[PDB]
Parts: structure tokens; C-alpha cells; sequence
């Protein structure tokens, strides 16, 4: 009643799968210090595999709310405590880029493009739709492979199977009694 | 192929400073994602906002220490529309054309270097060719791991020597190909050097010292066993390489006379310091065979071609001694096949052991000596006009040779069977022998018996005549004796 | 044996598998410059990657065929029953000991 | 004694490969044997309490006498002649060897008896789900006999059994690792009204290790491992498992 | 030529000397920022507009507020200044009033946090939407959540990918 | 082989002493020393009137092999508890398991609903004395009540005359004061494929009174 | 048996033939396919995580072809090696048995007996 309900609706669920990228990276990041052995390629495929899996939940995750999340944008306000030790709160509450952002730009200036505008960038786009609809042609070749299949069944059993001669506990049963094997 | 494909899947690697620096690398670069990640966990504590909140929020130490609840937004849906709607998003979305692209072109340089890494798995292919080509059928299919682990590590295959009976220690064989397409030969121990490096085959050698009784020179000869020097067993040749692996077994076979070699320590006849053994026995002062407490024949010498009796007679010996061990790896097979609890563990009592070696020894010997020493004793009795014989027929008495009679099954029958006609090398004492009288009639006999080259001459007889009188009594001192005894009590 | 046949056969196999991998490595690069807006080898493009699905179908049906052939041989006594590397050491050498020996004992007793 | 054991079969149809597969595994040939076990019973016309001079709950139990019985007594043709067990198993199929067994039981073809294996067995260990069959066995041998009625029936009598039913049983046995036994077997009711094989379509398949301690747990849990490594081996070919203990039970019944 | 874009530095020193003591800090941040574009300035111009009288014409009990502005309860001039700010900016409704493009604050003892706004009302809820920046010690923070995630999740991704790089090894 | 058992029911530990020394000078040899365990099986069996037998004796031999023969009503079956006694062909085909025990472990285990295990007597450290063509064997007999009485075991290879070596040993009882002692060498009927269970046996006549 | 180790690699190269299709596919998805048409229901919205996308993908599709690859030329060589292990090879002269085989033997060693030890008759 003093103060706001802010933000944060899908906050929970972003904190969810940002915290599972974390516990699978985390576990990954102790073992990887115990260098002395590395776990068995099985293993850290196990662990690098759904780890890599883990952040593409969490990847999803945040476009799924995407609209919501850049519009909420909250910058923090707090008890004067977060003021104290300052650098946390700059820390804490900063977006950014790292080194990263610049093999973005050998990514960009990777691609032919950048500054010719609008008419020619449209058109680009269209081309780009048509490499896409020429890979449909994998649809048409994928048809060619032609490989889709299936592993009655007394019908299947004939062929197969004729297995066992009689009861094996039956005998057994006889050999201490006398009682004799019955049809099975 | 699938053996190189789990190498490749084995991380494994002997680097210096190259594989060091490179798993440091991922140990930096790795934690630097783990640690940003963790950014990831400090918008948990961000929500606040809820008990769940605070759950999330302990996630930093920090947040242990920086108790409140802190943020709050509002409303640019706007803002939205201008992430979506700018001629920016449009652009951006080139963005995302211009990095895929780049991953595209890593991805065609990745699956390249590939086809070319599925090309050194064809230098495989070529090895399992060569594998199929040259030693097949019967043979080994031995498949192993070492160098520890226990899982992945080194894998492979390959046969091996002594199989049905047992000698016991450090016995098999291990087999891998090279780049020169030849296959080295492993030991898992008997350590590697394409079909072998250095060979001791079990050897043989006989001295005689004689000298009409002269100056104590000893003489000896060896029945030698070298089908030659040079060698073959061709690169690229598992047919050679199978010429390689009988000579294996030969080297498995010499092991066996190392066996024989402590079956001799059961005997007072030669064995000097405990570092060397020497095969030798009193008559004519001879000695047969040889090969040191430390081995048997280990190749090094200059040949020329000369013979000698002794050498004819020695290559006889060999034969004997090699073959009398391959009766032990028969009757050790004996009991296996035939009762529960396997064999193991070898010769007890040194009665199975001391068949080796041993009874050869006790054989040549023994019995001949001893009956050469009988017949002048038999000269003692050499007094009337008398005869006297010797027969198989101690020998006959026991132990037949090949019989049809078998034993309790048709598969045990016939290694039965086999066992019995070997027997009599590996039985022999001597048969013994008799001498008789007509005209009211008597007769008298005796039998000598080796047991391990100590002989008893046990003796019997009886004057057949109206009214019947008889004696038998089973030392030579004594037999001296009983012979002028029975001279008197004969005709005379 | 006349089974080196069935396993340059499959061995062979292996190399079709290479060759999905060598094959699928140009649909890589080559789908690379086709989405580059240069249509230059549109046609080459879908020889190649009709190519890579080719190679596979032919090595899926080819080791498929294998395993159908193993299970068959399996059926079949020729190759041994259901189960394990072991022992042949055991057999034959246990005899044959004599066999050698015997025949070299026999040849150093007479010849020529 | 204790029996730890596995149980199987096969068809007549498989034994031809199992066999060049076992002696692989094992090293062995299988080795032809057979037995006739006799089984008595205690007298019916006597009665007898469930309990000792020393207050002990004890039950009534069939004996097994076991032996031998010389292949000359048992086999049919002499055309088939040979070794092998495995073609001559096919030979004898269906149907029965001379038999008429009652004959040897009282002597004949004034006399003396053989030796016996004289055997009581109790049901297999309880177990709410056993990796292996783990069975006790009293046994003693009987070397010969003695006295007026000593022929095995007379001296079963006077100790107070009654002959109930018999069988017959010829296979191969496979001697292998650490006393493991596998014998690939056939069973034939024995009656004098004919005899019909008991396990007529194949084989009885019985793996076992019989084990001198019962008071070592630790050699009975090695035995154990022994069984388990051999159905484990085996397994995807023949599986090997526990027979239902009420089917071991040679009690009253 | 670079840009400073998604808020970096502050304007420093430079008005530490005219001094920042609360209400004053306001207009301290506006020269800083770069950021006062139209209304609050505006304010400040139409009166700063008065100069050396040329000739310049044309027509241009207690207790009531905003929710927000309930919840903040504005103490000393920065109040008053308030007062006028609704009157430059206010679309009216029977019981409501919305705001065109007005900058405001809310504080504590070494630091506080700053909105530039727009009000819709009504009896029984009330919300701004704005831009909100905080201002410790001559600096500005304006963020977004979704662009603040994009952040160092991007960012553990390409590292994590130098990690799988790095799996190089055989 | 023949044999004779002699039994001194009144006696004392020291009576064996006494003749042991009566024959001191007629001695060849000593050999090492021997064992007997004799049973007394009561049968449990009341549906069988008392118009024929109950009763059956067990006497394990320590006569190299842990062996045991049962007797009831002049009918007797030997059996043995050691491993290697078996015979061969019967372990090999399975019918055996090798792991024999005593019958009478078995009888009085598995069986003692129809028998029950009425006197125990054990013979512990027996003397062997070897004379020729006659061998004496002597040990003291106890059961679980004290002292029963002194034994005699007459074993000869010589089928001759052995009337006269059984005569003789009577004697030696006379003059060392051995009144009312118990003789038995069988009751001419049983038959020997096996002597030595019959032998073996005869004790129970000598101990039934 | 063998039949269980086969259905292993029929999902091996099903799983081979899933994949440089999501590489062919996600290629236009990576690529970008942002579509006028609303009911097209692939996204790539966010920066860092649509691009994200082609970083995973690498990964994921380019090694799940690549291995089950790996895994395929395991099985492969997996069936030689099967084949390797061999079957049971009988005698090439059983039931004509070689060698002086025979009690001719016990002649033989007879003779060696006599050659070796001592005395002349």
C-alpha cells in the first residue's frame, strides 16, 4: 500500500531457468578445477549437453515474456544499504556486452550488408526467403530417401518362435515326488 | 575401426605444456560462463517481492548481507513497440543473418576436416585387411585392455601358448601391427620385438669322461635343435607371423623345462650354488643335457658340422625329456576333463613333477647298471650248466599298451588310451628275470625293481619234487649271499 | 576363411559412412555460398546434398543388411552359436604335442 | 551339502549347437554319464510322530538311493555304436533302454548288493527372490551288504522305507571353473508298466556347484557369483534361473 | 565517433561547485544527463524566458495528489515546484488528471532515484509511465530487464562457447 | 579272516592293564592306536507288534575309514562317512555328491521319528597287538553312565585253526581273575562276501544282555 | 541378443538421419526467417539468444550428425570384430587320424628307449 506491486510477472520464471544454466554450468565449473581428471567423455557430454540444453530454455524463456521484460525495464531504488559498498548496485544492475559484442561485429561486417538502406535491404530479405524455400528442396529430397518403417502377433510368432521343449519346474517337481509333468 | 573411434573418444593424450596449457584454457574460459551465470542468479534475488523471493535472493552470500527488497519498473509496452517496430529491429534481424552465416562457415570447415579425420580410421581399415589377411581359422581371438582404467584407456586383441594343462606363471601371447604393415608380437611377459627379439629354445648336451679309465678327461655332445639363424617371418605376413607364433610356442615349451629344472631339486644328482643346475649321473662319469637354474638355450655361436656319438645319442635324449613333459601336460589334462575342481597347482608329493626328468635319469641309469651288476651276481650262480632269462613279463604283468578296454566314458576312453602307450617310457623299472632245472625238478626267480633309481632285487624259488618244499624272500650284499646259499641247496 | 568377404564388405561400409561425412561436409560449405544471395551453383548444391542422403541410405541399408546377415549367420551353425571369446588354446596343441615330437622322434631313428 | 544351482532346457534341436558352444565356454567335451535314483518313502503302514527324544519338530522325507548303471544294461544298438553322446541322445528319444529296472533292485542276471548314494534333500533355501537355487543334502554311501536280507530292497524295509517311484537319467556333464558342473540331461520314468521319458522334446539343463561349507558365507556368496556369471554369459542364448523351491521338495510332498 | 547510449557516466564537479543538496539536485542532473528534452526545462525556460523587455506575447483545503505521488509525499520546495508542473501538464477527466512529458524524484540521505512521467488516474488505482532514473554521487542509472538479461547471458553463452572450443582435445 | 569279540562286563580301568602284561611276552609288534563308537538305536515303531524285532546297532569302525555298519535282526549294512571311500564311477556321473557324513548323523538327524539313539558306547585310544597270524586288539568301553566294561577284538589272516587262539586267550582270563566275561565268534549261519562286517558285528552280541 | 545390439544401431542411424536436416532447416531458422505472414510459428526475437541459436546449433546438430557418425563407425566395426571372435573350427583330417598314431607307438618309444640307454644285443 506504500510502495508499488512493480514488475516481474514472468520474473519467477525467468529466475527459474537462469538459475538451472547456472547449476548446470556451476557443477561443470567444479569439476573442471579437479583437472587432475577429467570425467569420463560420456560424462561432461552428459553435463555439456544438457547444460547447452539448459540455456536454451533459459534462451527461450526470455523472448517468451520478451515483450513484457524490455518494456518493464525497472532501475533500482533501495534501502540506502545498497548505496554503501556502492560498485555491487553498478554491478548488479548493469546490461552490457563483453569482448563479446566485437566478434558480433566481425559476425556483422561478416555478412554483405551495412549502409546502402531500406529499397536494396527489402529485397535482401526476399532472397534470403527464396535460400529458404530452396531448402525446401531438402522436403523433396528427404522424400527420395524414402526411409520410414516398422519393427499380428501370432502371426509374427510362427515365423520367429517355436521355443521350449516342456515345464522346467514341472520335472524338477517329479524328480522329488514322483508327481508326473503335466501338459503345459 | 570401433577400437580407434573409442581412442579418439578416450580424451586421452601425452602432451607437455601443449595438452597442460590448452585443459587450462577450458578451465578459465569455462568458468568465466559459469561465473556470468551466476549475474543469471543474482536476477533471482532482483524479484524480492515473495517468501519464494527470498529463497531465490539467499542464492548470493550478499544477499545474506543486503537484506532489502530492491527495484521496481513501469510501463513502455511503447518501448516494446520501438524494439519491434524500428527500422533498427529490422537491421538487427540482419544481425542475425551475418552470425549465422559466420556459423555456416564454421560449420563447412568442421565437417571437412572430418572426411580427412575418417581418412586416418583407413589406416585402420588397412589394419584390420592385414588382420584379416594372414593368421586366421584356428587361433586366438584373445581380447584385452591395459594400462589400467578398466574402462576406455587401450583395448585390443590377440592369442596366446600353454591353454589345456597348466604350467603355471607368466604364460600367453599379445599381438598388434605397425606402420611397416608387419605384426609385432607382444608378451604380456615370457617386453616386445616384432616376432620376438631375443629367443632361448631349450637345447640338450652329453659328456662322457672315459679315457680308457685314463687322465679324467671328459668329453661331451649336444643333439642340436636350430633350423637356422636367419630369420624371416616377413612384414605383412601373418602366415610368417604363424611360422612366428610356433616358434612362440617353442619358447612356452622351453618354460616347461624350467618345471623340470625344480623337479630335479628332488634329487641328490647335481645342482651347484643355487645358480646354476647341471644334469649328470655316475657310470662312466657322463652327463646329459643341460641348461642353468637361470634358463636353458640362449643363442649366440660360431657353426661348423662335425657329429659325434655322444651328439647322435643326445638329440635322442632331448626327445625323450621334451616328449616325457607333454605325457605330464597330458595327464594333468586327465584329471581336468575327467573331475570337478580343475588341477590346479602341480605336482605334490613330487610324484607328478619328478616324471620329468627324473625317471629318464632313473631309467638310463638304474635299471641297466644295476642289471649289468644282477647278471655278474648271476655269474655267482654262473657255477652250473644251468640257464637262466629275463622277459618283458614284469613289464607285461602291468601296465598294457594301447588297450581297447577304456575307462568310464568314449571321450575319456580315448585320452586313457593315449596316456598307456607313452606309460611304459615314464614306468620304467626294470622287468626282472628267473632260471630252472629238470630231473625231479626245481626252479628259482627274481625281479628288479627300481623305485625312483634305488633298486631292490626281490628273489623266489621252489624245488617242484613228490613232496613240495619252497622259499621266497625280497640289500645285493644279502642277494650275494642268498645265491651261495642256494648253491648248496641246489644240485652240486 | 571365405568370411573376409562378409567383413570387407562391411569394412566397406565404413567407408560409405566416411563418405556421408565427406559428402554432407560440401552440402556444409556449399549451402554456405547459396544462402550468400549467389546462386551460382544451385544445381551442384542439390547433386551434392541429394549426395550426402544417398551415401547414408546406402550405408543405413548396407550395415541394416549386416546385422540382418549376422543375426542370420548366428541362425546358421557356420558362424559359432550365441555368445563369448574364449579358449581354442586347449584343444588341438594338447594332442599335437606328440604329434611333433613323436614324428622327431621318429626321424632321428631312421631316414633318408 | 549345500547345492547352489540354475535351470533350463533346450530342444533336442538346439543341443547339437549348445554342445559346441559349451565346450568353448568350459574348455571340456562333455563327458557321457547316467544314474538311476530310486525313491522311497516311509512305510505307510507304520506311523510315527513329528518329534524327537530331544522335543524337535521333524517331518517325514523321501530317500533317494543313487547309482550308476553300466551303459551295457542301457543302451539299445550297438549300430549307432560310437562315442558321441549327443547323435546317440537323438537314438534314444521317446523311449526306452531295457530297463524293467525292478530286476537289479533284488539282484539277478545267491548274492550281494552294490553301493549306493543314499541321499535326503530339503527344499530350497526360502528366499523372497534368490539369485541361485541354494540347496542342503544329507548324504552317506552305502559300500555293500551284509546279513540275511541283503539285497537294497530288504534293507530299505528294515529300516522302514518303501519303495515309491524311480527314474532314470542319461546326459553329458561339463566339468568347469571353480567346481561349477553343467550336465545337459535326459529323465525316464521307470515303471513295470513301460518306461516314457520325462523329458522327451529335449534337455534338462542343470548348472550347479556343490559346496562343502553352507557355514562360509563367504565361498556361498562366491558360488553365487559363479552361477550368476554363467547365466549372465549365456544370457541372450539360455537363461538360467531358480526353479520354484514347492517343485524341490521331497517332503510327504 | 562513439556514443555513451544505455546510461554510463554523470556531469561531475562542474556543479558540485553551484552544489548538489537534494531539490537543487534535480536541475543539477539536467545540464548532466543531457536528458531534460522537453516539459521540466520548458518550465524552466517560459520563466527563465523573461529578459531585458523587448516585446514577447501571446497566451503560453489541503491534501490531493496521485497515487504514486501519495505513496512519495513530496517535502519542501521541490513540493511547490510540483504544483506547477500539473498545471503545465494536465489532461483533465471528471475525477483524473494525465501528464505529457514531466521529470521527478524520489530520495534518501546520500542518494535518490529520478522519473520523467505520465500519469493516468482514477478513484481507485493510478500509474506513471515514464523513464526512471536513479542518481547517486553524479551519476544516472536508466536500465531494462530483458536488455538488462540479453547482458551477461549473452555473455556466459560466448564464454561458454570458448569452453566448448576448448573441448579441442582428443 | 576270521574273528572273535570278548567282552568283561565285571571289570574296572585297570583289568586291561593286567592281561595286557599276562601277554607281555607274547607280543611282536605294537601299532598305532584304534577307536569304536557302538550305537543302540531304538526303533520308534509301535505298529509293528512285539511279534517281530525293534532295535537296530550301529558300529562305526575307526579301522582306517571312518566306516559304519548298521545291524538288525542278523542283517547288516556297511557304510561309510569318508570322502575318498567312495566309489569312483558313483561321483563321477553325480550320484554322489562326495560329501558323505556319518549314518548315523543322518539316522538320528534326518530319521529320529523312526529312530531314536538309546546308548552310546565309545572306545577311545584302543591298543593294537600283533602276534603272528592273530591280531589283538583291546580298549576300555565307556558310555555316558561310567565305565561299561574291558573289550577284546580277534582278527587272523589264518583260516586254520583258529579255535585253538580263541581256547588260549580264555586261559590268560583265568589266571589274572577275569570271572564271568561274555564270548562271541558268531553263531554258525551268517555267510562272508565281506568278513570284516560280520566280525565287526559280532560285538553286539557280546554287549547285548 | 544380436537383435537387441541391432535395434541400438537402427536408432543410431534414424538419429543420424535427424539432424543435417535441423541443420538444413535451422540453417533458415539461424539465417533469420522473420515472416510477414502471421501464422509462420519459428522465432528469432531477442539478440543475443536468437543468435544464440546459431552458436547451439553448431554445437548440437553439427555433433549429433558428426557422432552419430562416430557411434555408427563403432557399431560398424563392433559386428567385425563379432565376426573376429570366429566359430568352432573342426578337424581337417578327424576321423582319419595322421601319425603313427597306434599302440605303433609304444614300439616307437621301445626303440628310442634302447637307442639312448646303453647295452648291445
Amino acid at each position: 500500500f506504500d510502495f508499488n506491486g512493480v514488475p516481474g510477472q514472468a520474473l519467477d520464471a525467468v529466475r527459474m531457468r537462469l538459475a538451472q544454466l547456472t547449476h548446470s554450468l556451476r557443477r561443470i565449473r567444479d569439476e573442471m578445477s579437479k583437472a587432475e581428471l577429467p570425467q569420463w567423455y560420456t560424462l561432461q557430454s552428459q553435463l555439456n549437453v544438457t547444460l547447452s540444453q539448459l540455456v536454451s530454455v533459459t534462451s527461450t524463456l526470455q523472448h517468451f515474456q520478451e515483450t513484457l521484460d524490455s518494456t518493464v525495464v525497472y532501475p533500482l531504488p533501495k534501502f540506502p544499504t545498497t548505496s554503501h559498498e556502492s560498485l555491487v548496485t553498478t554491478l548488479l544492475r548493469k546490461k552490457n556486452i563483453p569482448e563479446v559484442d566485437e566478434w558480433m561485429k566481425y559476425v556483422r561486417e561478416t555478412s554483405g550488408v551495412t549502409t546502402a538502406l531500406l529499397k536494396d535491404e527489402e529485397i535482401e530479405k526476399l532472397l534470403q526467403q527464396d535460400r529458404e524455400i530452396t531448402n525446401w528442396a531438402r522436403t523433396t529430397f528427404r522424400n527420395e530417401y524414402g526411409k520410414h518403417d516398422f519393427k499380428h502377433a501370432s502371426l509374427l510368432v510362427r515365423d520367429s518362435k517355436p521355443s521350449k521343449p516342456f515345464n522346467v519346474d514341472d520335472v524338477l517337481k517329479f524328480t522329488f515326488t514322483g508327481e508326473k509333468p503335466i501338459i503345459t | 575401426n570401433e577400437n580407434g573411434e573409442t581412442d579418439d573418444n578416450i580424451e586421452t593424450v601425452m602432451t607437455q605444456e601443449q595438452f597442460v596449457k590448452r585443459r587450462r584454457d577450458m578451465l578459465e574460459h569455462i568458468n568465466l560462463a559459469m561465473n556470468e551465470s551466476s549475474l543469471a542468479l543474482e536476477f533471482v534475488s532482483l524479484l524480492l517481492s515473495s517468501v519464494k523471493e527470498s529463497t531465490g535472493m539467499s542464492s548470493m552470500s550478499p544477499f545474506l548481507r543486503k537484506v532489502v527488497k530492491p527495484s521496481s519498473l513501469n510501463s513502455d509496452k511503447i518501448p516494446y513497440v520501438a524494439p519491434t517496430k524500428k527500422e533498427y529491429i529490422e537491421l538487427d534481424i540482419l544481425n542475425k543473418g551475418w552470425k549465422l552465416q559466420s556459423l555456416n562457415e564454421s560449420k563447412d570447415l568442421l565437417r571437412a576436416s572430418f572426411n580427412k579425420l575418417s581418412s586416418i580410421l583407413q589406416n585402420e581399415h588397412d589394419y584390420w585387411n592385414k588382420i584379416m589377411q594372414s593368421i586366421s581359422n584356428k587361433d586366438v581371438i584373445f581380447k584385452i585392455r591395459d594400462r589400467t582404467s578398466g574402462q576406455k584407456l587401450l583395448a585390443i586383441k590377440y592369442g596366446y601358448e600353454d591353454s589345456g594343462s597348466t604350467y603355471k606363471h607368466d604364460r600367453g601371447i599379445a599381438n598388434i601391427r605397425n606402420n611397416i604393415e608387419s605384426q609385432n608380437l607382444d608378451l604380456i611377459p615370457h617386453g616386445t620385438d616384432f616376432v620376438h627379439s631375443v629367443k632361448k629354445f631349450l637345447r640338450v648336451r652329453i659328456f662322457t669322461k672315459i679315457e680308457s679309465e685314463d687322465d679324467y678327461i671328459l668329453s661331451g655332445e649336444s643333439v642340436m635343435d636350430r633350423d637356422s639363424e636367419s630369420e624371416e617371418a616377413e612384414t605383412k605376413d601373418i602366415r610368417k607371423q604363424i611360422q612366428l607364433l610356433k616358434k612362440i610356442i617353442f619358447e612356452k615349451e622351453l618354460m616347461y623345462q624350467i618345471k623340470k629344472e625344480c623337479a630335479l631339486l628332488i634329487s641328490y644328482g647335481v645342482s651347484i650354488e643355487n645358480e646354476n643346475k647341471v644334469i649328470i649321473e655316475l657310470p662312466n662319469e657322463k652327463f646329459e643335457i643341460e641348461l642353468l637354474s637361470l634358463d636353458d638355450d640362449s643363442i649366440v655361436n660360431h657353426e661348423q658340422d662335425l657329429p659325434k656319438i655322444n651328439d647322435k645319442r643326445a638329440n635322442l635324449m632331448l626327445v625323450m625329456l621334451r616328449l616325457l613333459l607333454v605325457v605330464i601336460f597330458k595327464k594333468t589334462l586327465r584329471s581336468r576333463i575327467s573331475s570337478p575342481h580343475g588341477l590346479i597347482n602341480l605336482n605334490v608329493d613330487d610324484d607328478i613333477l619328478i616324471i620329468r626328468p627324473i625317471l629318464g635319469k632313473v631309467r638310463f641309469a638304474n635299471y641297466k647298471l644295476l642289471l649289468k651288476k644282477i647278471i655278474k651276481d648271476y655269474v655267482l650262480d654262473i657255477v652250473p650248466g644251468s640257464s637262466i632269462t629275463e622277459t618283458e613279463v614284469e613289464r607285461e604283468q602291468p601296465q598294457e599298451n594301447k588297450n581297447i578296454d577304456d575307462e568310464n566314458i568314449t571321450k575319456l576312453n580315448k585320452e586313457i588310451r593315449a596316456f598307456d602307450k607313452l606309460l611304459n617310457i615314464p614306468r620304467r623299472e626294470l622287468k626282472i628275470n628267473l632260471p630252472l632245472t629238470e630231473h625231479k625238478s626245481p626252479n628259482l626267480s627274481l625281479m628288479l625293481e627300481s623305485p625312483n633309481y634305488c633298486n631292490a632285487l626281490i628273489h623266489i624259488k621252489f624245488s617242484a619234487g613228490t613232496e613240495a618244499n619252497a622259499v621266497s624272500f625280497d640289500v645285493e650284499d644279502f642277494l650275494h649271499f642268498i645265491v651261495a646259499e642256494y648253491i648248496q641247496q641246489k644240485k652240486v | 576363411p571365405y568370411i573376409q568377404e562378409r567383413l570387407k564388405s562391411l569394412n566397406d561400409i565404413e567407408t560409405q559412412l566416411c563418405s556421408m561425412l565427406q559428402e554432407a561436409s560440401q552440402v556444409t560449405f556449399i549451402f554456405g555460398e547459396l544462402k550468400r544471395g549467389n546462386e551460382s551453383v544451385k544445381p551442384q548444391f542439390e547433386n551434392h546434398v541429394k549426395q550426402f542422403y544417398e551415401r547414408l541410405d546406402k550405408s543405413t541399408t548396407q550395415l541394416r543388411k549386416e546385422i540382418q546377415l549376422l543375426d542370420e549367420n548366428v541362425g546358421t551353425r557356420l558362424l559359432p552359436i550365441n555368445v563369448n571369446k574364449k579358449a581354442l588354446g586347449q584343444d588341438t596343441e594338447k594332442m599335437e604335442e606328440q604329434l611333433d615330437l613323436l614324428s622327431a622322434i621318429l626321424d632321428p631313428s631312421k631316414s633318408k | 551339502v549345500q547345492q547352489l544351482s540354475l535351470f533350463g532346457s533346450i530342444g533336442d534341436d538346439g543341443y547339437d549347437l549348445l554342445i559346441s558352444t559349451l565346450t568353448t565356454i568350459s574348455g571340456n567335451p562333455p563327458l557321457l554319464y547316467n544314474s538311476l535314483c530310486t525313491v522311497w518313502k516311509p512305510n505307510p503302514s507304520y506311523d510315527v510322530e513329528n518329534v524327537n527324544s530331544r522335543n524337535q519338530l521333524v517331518e517325514p522325507n523321501r530317500i533317494k538311493l543313487s547309482k550308476e548303471v553300466p551303459f551295457s544294461y542301457l543302451i539299445d544298438e550297438t549300430m549307432m555304436d560310437k562315442p558321441l553322446n549327443f547323435r546317440i541322445l537323438k537314438s534314444f528319444t521317446n523311449d526306452k533302454i531295457p530297463l524293467n529296472y525292478a530286476m537289479t533292485r533284488n539282484i539277478l542276471h545267491n548274492e550281494s548288493c552294490s553301493p549306493w548314494s543314499l541321499q535326503i534333500s530339503d527344499i530350497p533355501a526360502a528366499g523372497n527372490n534368490r539369485s541361485v537355487s541354494m540347496q542342503t543334502i544329507a548324504e552317506t554311501i552305502i559300500l555293500s551288504s551284509a546279513g540275511k536280507n541283503s539285497s537294497v530292497s530288504s534293507l530299505m524295509n528294515g529300516l522302514g522305507y518303501v519303495f515309491e517311484f524311480q527314474y532314470l537319467t542319461i546326459g553329458v556333464k561339463f566339468f568347469m571353473k571353480h567346481g561349477l558342473i553343467l550336465e545337459l540331461q535326459k529323465i525316464w520314468q521307470i515303471e513295470e508298466a513301460g518306461n516314457s521319458q520325462i523329458t522327451s522334446g529335449g534337455f534338462l539343463l542343470k548348472a550347479y556347484i556343490n559346496v562343502s561349507r553352507g557355514t562360509d558365507i563367504d565361498r556361498i556368496n562366491y558360488t553365487e557369483t559363479a552361477l550368476m556369471n554363467l547365466k549372465k554369459e549365456l544370457q541372450g542364448y539360455i537363461e538360467l534361473s531358480v526353479p520354484d523351491r514347492q517343485s524341490m521338495d521331497s517332503r510327504v510332498a | 565517433m562513439n556514443v555513451t547510449p544505455l546510461d554510463e557516466l554523470q556531469w561531475k564537479s562542474p556543479e558540485w561547485i553551484q552544489v548538489f543538496g537534494l531539490r537543487t539536485e534535480n536541475v543539477l542532473d539536467y545540464f548532466a544527463e543531457s536528458p531534460f528534452f522537453d516539459k521540466t526545462s520548458n518550465n524552466q525556460v517560459i520563466k527563465m524566458q523573461r529578459q531585458f523587455s523587448q516585446l514577447n506575447d501571446p497566451n503560453a483545503f489541503a491534501y490531493v495528489d496521485p497515487a504514486r505521488r501519495q505513496i512519495l509525499f513530496k517535502y519542501p520546495m521541490y513540493m511547490q515546484l510540483e504544483e506547477e508542473l500539473m498545471k503545465l501538464d494536465g489532461t483533465e477527466y471528471v475525477l483524473s488528471s494525465v501528464r505529457e512529458p514531466d521529470f521527478w524524484v524520489i530520495r534518501k540521505q546520500r542518494r535518490t532515484n529520478n522519473s520523467g512521467v505520465g500519469s493516468a488516474k482514477g478513484p481507485e488505482i493510478i500509474p506513471l509511465q515514464d523513464y526512471y532514473i536513479i542518481g547517486a554521487n553524479i551519476y544516472q542509472s536508466p536500465t531494462i530487464f530483458k536488455i538488462v538479461q540479453s547482458r551477461l547471458m549473452s555473455t556466459s553463452y560466448h564464454l561458454n562457447s570458448t569452453l566448448e572450443s576448448l573441448y579441442d582435445l582428443i | 579272516g576270521k574273528s572273535a569279540v570278548i567282552f568283561v562286563e565285571r571289570a574296572t580301568p585297570a583289568t586291561l592293564t593286567e592281561l595286557k602284561d599276562a601277554l607281555s611276552n607274547s607280543i611282536l609288534s605294537v601299532r598305532d592306536p584304534w577307536s569304536i563308537d557302538f550305537r543302540t538305536y531304538r526303533c520308534s515303531i509301535k505298529n509293528l507288534p512285539a511279534d517281530v524285532s525293534k532295535l537296530m546297532y550301529s558300529i562305526t569302525f575307526h579301522h582306517h575309514g571312518r566306516q559304519t555298519v548298521l545291524i538288525k535282526d542278523n542283517s547288516a549294512m556297511v557304510t561309510t562317512a569318508a570322502a575318498a571311500d567312495i566309489p569312483p564311477a558313483l561321483v563321477f556321473n553325480g550320484s554322489s555328491t562326495g560329501v558323505p557324513e556319518s549314518i548315523d548323523t543322518i539316522l538320528s538327524s534326518k530319521l529320529s521319528n523312526i529312530w531314536m539313539q538309546r546308548q552310546l558306547i565309545k572306545g577311545d585310544a584302543g591298543e593294537t597287538l600283533i602276534l603272528d597270524g592273530l591280531t589283538v586288539r583291546l580298549v576300555n568301553l565307556f558310555s555316558s553312565t561310567g565305565f561299561k566294561g574291558l573289550l577284546i577284538e580277534l582278527q587272523a589272516d589264518e583260516a586254520g585253526e583258529f579255535e585253538t587262539k580263541i581256547a588260549g586267550i580264555e586261559g590268560h582270563l583265568a589266571e589274572i581273575r577275569a570271572k564271568e566275561y561274555k564270548t562271541s565268534s558268531d553263531s554258525l549261519g551268517p555267510d562272508t562276501s565281506n568278513e570284516i562286517c560280520d566280525l565287526a558285528y559280532q560285538y553286539v552280541r557280546a554287549l547285548e544282555l | 541378443m544380436s537383435n537387441q545390439a541391432l535395434y541400438e544401431k537402427l536408432e543410431q542411424t534414424r538419429t543420424i538421419l535427424s539432424v543435417k536436416l535441423a541443420e538444413l532447416i535451422n540453417m533458415t531458422t539461424i539465417a533469420d526467417r522473420n515472416d510477414d505472414d502471421e501464422g509462420s510459428f519459428a522465432q528469432e526475437n531477442s539478440e543475443l539468444a536468437v543468435a544464440t541459436t546459431s552458436v547451439m546449433m553448431v554445437n548440437n546438430q553439427t555433433m549429433q550428425l558428426i557422432k552419430n557418425v562416430q557411434d555408427l563407425l563403432i557399431l560398424t566395426r563392433s559386428i567385425k570384430e563379432k565376426w573376429l571372435l570366429n566359430q568352432i573350427p573342426v578337424t581337417e583330417h578327424s576321423k582319419v587320424t595322421r601319425f603313427d598314431e597306434k599302440q605303433i607307438e609304444e614300439l616307437l618309444d621301445n626303440c628310442i628307449e634302447t637307442f639312448v640307454a646303453e647295452k648291445t644285443t
